[PDB]
């Protein structure tokens, strides 16, 4: 539901988990405030918007 | 790295320099699969000329 029936906007991130508690806990530590969380990944779109519109054209990638 | 091989096999060479430009490292050897062309010379890196002294 998380991947398809949401739309994709600027500030994302994303975790791994193969259990639910693995999961609370990923995130938790991220609500607060550790920055490294291993199998988590933060950035932003705002940042990387020209390289983005340059590689995704082609179906090769 | 491969996927390099592809493109200059192809000759997706736009590609490849539009990359090239902003960073993507490209082994140019594997340009020449059969033979090599010659090395020539051409002008050479022009230095910044700064003058530099001490004192006696």
């Amino acid at each position: 539901t998380l991947q398809v029936g949401r739309v994709a906007m600027e500030e994302r991130i994303a975790v791994i988990a193969g259990t639910m508690k693995e999961l609370q806990q990923k995130l938790t530590a991220y609500v607060k405030g550790q920055e490294h969380i291993a199998d988590l990944y933060r950035g932003q779109v705002n940042r990387n918007q020209e390289m983005l519109d340059i590689l995704t054209s082609d179906d090769e990638l | 790295e491969e996927t390099i091989a592809r493109w200059m096999e192809r000759g997706k060479y736009s590609k490849l320099l539009d990359l090239w430009v902003k960073g993507l490292s490209i082994d140019w050897n594997k340009l020449y699969q059969e033979e090599q062309p010659g090395r020539i010379s051409l002008p050479t890196y022009p230095f910044a000329k700064e003058s530099y002294w001490t004192h006696a």
